[PDB]
């Protein structure tokens, strides 16, 4: 029952009826997420072999997913073991349950961020505006201690420290890791994360459109056709008299 | 003679989609007959495919619905085409009902009052869908409708907590509405043949209201191209919804699992039941709110009852038109404030719609027939 | 002046319900062809550089 | 169900009709067409604007008086 | 009486080729019936993608 | 040590008509609270609008200087 | 038909929705095989017509 | 529910924990071998009697 600021809409270069997100930003932004989001955020629907033919080579991916170890087995002593990452694991998640996320969290969830764009109203504009939106406290607020105010959060008082900041990490591509720039790329990585089908339905669309341009005047003129004989028709009223 | 005519089975379709006598004159607004009936198909295809890789298991019900979009090959398009099919549905729906409020096509009564049970079957069945993905919506949305069940007097609880299959919305409560989601369309097809039954036996009405038995056509070649048009311009609606906008008519919610805990800040239903959902919360009383919830749907099938002019159309009747826009403007202010919160102005204004409402059916629009009769001296 | 082409087309292709079907079918596998081609050539160029396939190349070794 | 030739009866009734091959499919589109919605919507639209108009005007009156009842006050 | 029937005047709706009264009509038949045809057959190539 | 563009470009989006007569209705409220510290009124309201007179300026402009 | 390389769990859940959908087809055929029925009337054991008596 | 997970066990639950699971589910099992008798001998019936000439 607070106050609420509603996020402004950013100029995405995937916010047009037929624009495709861009996969080099998607690229940088799935190492924002590996980088700096996934110590405390799953994404428990997003596997290595999605990766492949968007923003990695097969042979990227592979090597990617050799940077983590998995748990498998049972082995035939009935044990559990460690193997290394393949291209069908999931992303491996930082806590076993929520309960045990809460108490490293200071008592809050971090949520599972596969679908987080598609789970809030205002999408990237609202993760846009929510990681690069913290300032100090109003006059008159005083937040107890674990909180941090963000005038996007419902509230106004969250549970999550700002999480990145100006060279939180190094781009492979050479990019200046800016505060701004990082939202940018993590945000559209996350759009991709939660609408992998993204670009496919706008190909989909254009040819929807071609056509349905094509086709609803030829329909149309077929009905034309039919119905001239209905709609020139004349009567003419002969009574004896 | 000719083997269309004779034969057992071509006779059928023959007397219903071919040499069917149809008025010569009706509009676009009679589309809506054929477009319900593709709506239906189209929502069974991708009903069915989509129940191939859907599971009913709380386990697994949103995990499911996730692997169909992104693994599934062209599951993503299968589901939204599935999801606004069901609004582009209920487009159809309240168009093909005011056609009939509008153009007096209620006076077949058999037609009508079948069709107000098709409207039921296919409300409830929406309802069923929509808990099936086990979103937040899908949960908190089953459990505030089912709840005011709990409000009939001295059977309440025992009825809600026989068809939950426990004390609340869970397990059992999933599996069993996909089993009542899957039965119900094709119970809702049957009836919808019903519904032709007595319709042919008369014939259909037109925008004049006079009979045009002096002024028939053939269904086909006529109304086949014209209703083919029409399911063009339906296929078109669709998937400039699937493949431009296929999250607008949708709650972000929903794409956050169940959480019997954690309730979500505004519980809205989808938009082709706001307006109810608003005359449910503008009633203080709970077991009132029931009967005024369920009156909202029931009183369609008083219309044939409280109809006093002398002429069957509106076409004809401007003091009715006027009213009839009254109850859409109405019907449109009370879809504005279902999805609002329960607070100052909007508290005042979901009671005055309701009451236009109920007003507007029972006691304005029967006495503008009656003035309309006296301005024409019968 | 010979008679025009639509009257050519009549006669040659669509007087005989057999060779009118001949006629679709034959001219729906030249359209598909011709039409995805075309139209995927929009939506790529609509969407340069940002494609895969259009930033594949750094990544070959 | 009903049939062609037990419909009614109708007498002293001529009708012209011409092939669809031999007349256009749209005659005078834009010439006729144009007026003839100018004239159709003028027909109607004091029956349709009134009551959407009323609902455009309390939709705006109730959004802000919404707005600026949570407002804080000097009080 | 029935010899006062004449048929009233379709030149507002008559194509361009069957406009002349003194002209064939078989000389422009294949013609229209070409190009109603080829909307029928365009309109099911599309369909049929 | 890095030249953050949102930063820099925020005070352009500050130093507009629109966005000052913010500033002095939450400076208005920052000097109306600390006074008297014997009350519970903050000034979250004259903050938030502020904010989206601001940001909205900052969102037209931003991104012609990302990548 | 599998939805993969063998028996598996894609092939059991699409067995459960045509388990489903198929005695509904089946009801609407049983309907059709009673108006092809009704048409001439039931056989009977002498093979002979039975139309003298009814 | 029709996952491998839970598709035998859900059988279980039903004939152990449900209300009269148990007489649901064998009316269905021998219900289908029923179906079957009844096809045979309704088919036995048009082969022996010469009702396939409909
Ligand atoms: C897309 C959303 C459509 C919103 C509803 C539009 C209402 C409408 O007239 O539909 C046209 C269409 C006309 O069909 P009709 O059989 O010739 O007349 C129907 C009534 O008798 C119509 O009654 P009427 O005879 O009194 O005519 C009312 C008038 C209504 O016309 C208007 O009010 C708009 C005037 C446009 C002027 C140009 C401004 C630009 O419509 C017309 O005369 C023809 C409109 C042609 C469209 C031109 C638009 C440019 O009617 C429909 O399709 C109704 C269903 C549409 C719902 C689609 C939503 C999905
Ligand atoms: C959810 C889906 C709902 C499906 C609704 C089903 C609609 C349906 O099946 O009825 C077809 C029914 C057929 O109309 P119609 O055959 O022209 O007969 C109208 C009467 O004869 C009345 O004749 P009229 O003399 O009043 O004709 C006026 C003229 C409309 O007047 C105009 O030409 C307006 C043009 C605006 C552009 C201004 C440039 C200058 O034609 C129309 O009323 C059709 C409106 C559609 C115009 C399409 C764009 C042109 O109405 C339609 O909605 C046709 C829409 C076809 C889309 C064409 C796009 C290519
Ligand atoms: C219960 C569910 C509630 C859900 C709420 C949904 C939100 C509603 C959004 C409003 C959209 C409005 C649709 C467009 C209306 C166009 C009307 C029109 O063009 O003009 C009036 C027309 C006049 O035509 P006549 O036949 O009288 O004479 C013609 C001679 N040339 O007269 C007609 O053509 C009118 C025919 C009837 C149209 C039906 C539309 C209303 C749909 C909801 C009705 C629900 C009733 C319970
Ligand atoms: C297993 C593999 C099998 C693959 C087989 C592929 C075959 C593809 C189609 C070819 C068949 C053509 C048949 C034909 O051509 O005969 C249909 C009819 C004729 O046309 P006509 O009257 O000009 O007479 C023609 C007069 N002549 C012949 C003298 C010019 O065609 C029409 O009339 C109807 C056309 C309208 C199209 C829309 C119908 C679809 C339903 C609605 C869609 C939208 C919502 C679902
Ligand atoms: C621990 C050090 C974290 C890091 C690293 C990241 N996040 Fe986080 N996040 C964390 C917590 C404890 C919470 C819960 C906050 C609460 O009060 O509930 C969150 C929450 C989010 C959310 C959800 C916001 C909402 O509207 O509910 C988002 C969208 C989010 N976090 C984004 C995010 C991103 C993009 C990160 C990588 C740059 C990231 N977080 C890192 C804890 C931690
Ligand atoms: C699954 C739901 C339904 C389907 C598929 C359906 C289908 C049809 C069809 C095909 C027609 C004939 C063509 C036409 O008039 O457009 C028709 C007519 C009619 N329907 Fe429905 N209908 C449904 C529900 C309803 C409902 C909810 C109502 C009203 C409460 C209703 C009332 C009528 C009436 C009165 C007619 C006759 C209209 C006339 O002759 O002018 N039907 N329906
Ligand atoms: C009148 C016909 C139908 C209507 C109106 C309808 C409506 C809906 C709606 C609105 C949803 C919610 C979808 C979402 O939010 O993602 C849904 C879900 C679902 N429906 Fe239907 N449906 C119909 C027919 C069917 C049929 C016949 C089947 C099975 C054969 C089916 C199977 C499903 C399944 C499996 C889901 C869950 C998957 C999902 O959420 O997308 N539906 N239904
Ligand atoms: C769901 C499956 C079926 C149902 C519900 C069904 C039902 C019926 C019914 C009620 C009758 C009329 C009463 C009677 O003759 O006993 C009948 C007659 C008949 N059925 Fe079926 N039937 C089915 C399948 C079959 C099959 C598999 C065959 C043969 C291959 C068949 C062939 C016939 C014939 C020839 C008759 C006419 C018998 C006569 O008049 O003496 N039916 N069926
Ligand atoms: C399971 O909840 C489904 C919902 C939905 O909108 O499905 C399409 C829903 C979501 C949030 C809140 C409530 C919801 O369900 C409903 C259901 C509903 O059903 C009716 C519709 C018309 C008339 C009466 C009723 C009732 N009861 N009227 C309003 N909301």
């Amino acid at each position: 029952s607070d106050l609420e600021l509603h996020p402004p809409s950013y100029p995405w270069s995937h916010r047009g009826l037929l624009s495709s997100l861009d996969h080099t930003s998607i690229r940088r932004g799935f190492q924002v997420y590996k980088q700096v989001c996934s110590s405390c955020h799953s994404m428990d629907y997003v596997a290595y072999r999605h990766l492949v033919g968007v923003c990695y080579t097969e042979d990227e991916a592979k090597a990617l997913a050799e940077e983590v170890e998995v748990q498998d087995g049972p082995n035939e002593d009935g044990e559990m073991f460690m193997r290394p990452g393949k291209l069908s694991d999931y992303f491996p998640k930082p806590y076993p349950n929520p309960e045990a996320a809460r108490a490293a969290n200071n008592g809050a969830l971090p949520p599972d961020l596969s679908y987080i764009v598609r789970a809030r109203h205002g999408g990237e504009d609202y993760v846009f505006s929510l990681l690069t939106g913290y300032c100090e406290p109003p006059t008159g607020v005083s937040l107890r201690e674990g909180l941090y105010f963000n005038p996007y959060f419902p509230g106004q008082a969250i549970g999550m420290a700002p999480p990145i900041y100006n060279e939180v990490l190094e781009f492979d591509d050479g990019t200046p890791a800016t505060m701004s720039q990082v939202a940018k790329d993590v945000c559209t990585f996350l759009r991709w994360a939660a609408e992998p089908e993204h670009d496919h339905r706008k190909r989909m669309g254009l040819k929807m459109l071609l056509m349905m341009g094509l086709l609803l005047p030829l329909v149309y003129a077929m009905k034309r056709h039919k119905w001239s004989v209905l709609k020139s028709r004349k009567l003419a009223y002969r009574p004896p008299k | 003679t000719n083997i269309r005519k004779s034969h057992p089975l071509m006779k059928i379709v023959n007397n219903a989609f071919i040499d069917l006598p149809a008025p010569s004159n009706i509009s676009s607004w009679w589309n809506f007959g054929s477009l319900l009936g593709i709506c239906l198909i189209l929502q069974i295809l991708t009903g069915l495919f989509l129940a191939m890789h859907y599971t009913s298991d709380t386990t697994t019900a949103f995990s499911s619905v996730t692997h169909i979009c992104r693994d599934v090959n062209y599951g993503w398009i299968i589901r939204y085409m599935h999801a606004n099919g069901a609004s582009m549905f209920f487009i159809c729906l309240y168009m093909h009902v005011g056609r009939g409020l509008y153009y007096g096509s209620y006076t077949f009564l058999e037609t009508w009052n079948i069709g107000v049970i098709l409207l039921l079957t296919v409300m409830a069945t929406a309802f069923m869908g929509y808990v099936l993905p086990w979103g937040q919506m899908s949960f908190w949305g089953a459990t505030v409708i089912t709840n005011l069940l709990s409000a009939i007097p001295y059977i309440g609880t025992n009825l809600v907590e026989w068809i939950w299959g426990g004390f609340s919305v869970d397990k059992a409560t999933l599996t069993r509405f996909f089993a009542f989601h899957f039965i119900l369309p094709f119970i809702i097809m049957a009836i919808a043949m019903v519904h032709l039954l007595f319709l042919h036996e008369t014939g259909s009405n037109n925008p004049t209201g006079i009979s045009s038995d002096v002024d028939k056509i053939p269904f086909h070649p006529y109304y086949t191209i014209k209703d083919i048009l029409g399911a063009l311009l339906l296929i078109l609606a669709l998937m400039l919804l699937v493949l431009f906008a296929p999250d607008l008519l949708g709650d972000p919610d929903n794409y956050t699992p169940a959480n019997p805990l954690n309730t979500p800040p505004h519980i809205k239903p989808e938009w082709y039941f706001l307006f109810a959902y608003a005359i449910l919360r503008s009633i203080p009383n709970k077991l009132g709110g029931v009967l005024a919830l369920a009156f909202s749907i029931l009183i369609l099938a008083l219309i044939p009852l409280l109809h006093t002019s002398k002429q069957r159309s509106m076409m004809f009747r401007p003091l009715s038109q006027c009213l009839f826009w009254a109850l859409v403007a109405d019907l449109l202010t009370l879809t504005w404030i279902g999805g609002q919160p329960v607070e100052h102005p909007y508290i005042t204004i979901g009671q005055l719609a309701s009451v236009l409402y109920f007003l507007l059916i029972l006691v304005l629009m029967p006495t503008a027939g009656t003035i309309e009769n006296k301005l024409l001296k019968w | 002046v010979a008679p025009t082409l639509t009257a050519r087309l009549y006669s040659l292709l669509f007087r005989r319900t057999s060779t009118f079907a001949l006629t679709i079918v034959v001219g729906a596998l030249f359209f598909e062809r011709a039409f995805d081609q075309g139209a995927d050539a929009i939506y790529e160029h609509i969407n340069e550089g940002k494609l895969w396939k259009h930033i594949k190349h750094k990544y070959e070794n | 169900g009903r049939q062609f030739g037990h419909l009614t009866r109708v007498r002293h009734v001529i009708t012209y009709s011409l092939s669809p091959f031999e007349q256009r499919a749209f005659p005078h589109y834009f010439s006729k067409g144009i007026p003839n919605v100018l004239r159709r919507t003028r027909a109607c639209i004091l029956r349709v604007a009134p009551p959407f108009v009323a609902f455009y005007l309390v939709y705006t009156w109730g959004t802000q008086e919404f707005e600026k009842s949570k407002r804080k006050n000097p009080a | 009486s029935h010899t006062d029937i004449k048929v009233p005047d379709f030149s507002d709706y008559r194509r361009p080729e069957v406009l002349d009264s003194t002209k064939s009509s078989k000389e422009s038949s294949e013609a229209r019936k070409g190009f109603s045809y080829l909307v029928t057959a365009t309109t099911t190539v599309g369909v049929a993608y | 040590e890095l030249v953050d563009p949102l930063t820099t470009v925020r005070e352009q989006c500050e130093q507009l008509e629109k966005c000052v007569k913010a500033r002095e209705r939450l400076e208005l409220c920052d000097e109306r609270v600390s006074s008297r510290s014997q009350t519970e009124e903050d000034c979250t309201e004259e903050l938030l609008d502020f904010l989206h007179a601001r940001d909205h300026c900052v969102a037209h402009k931003l991104f012609n200087s990302l990548k």
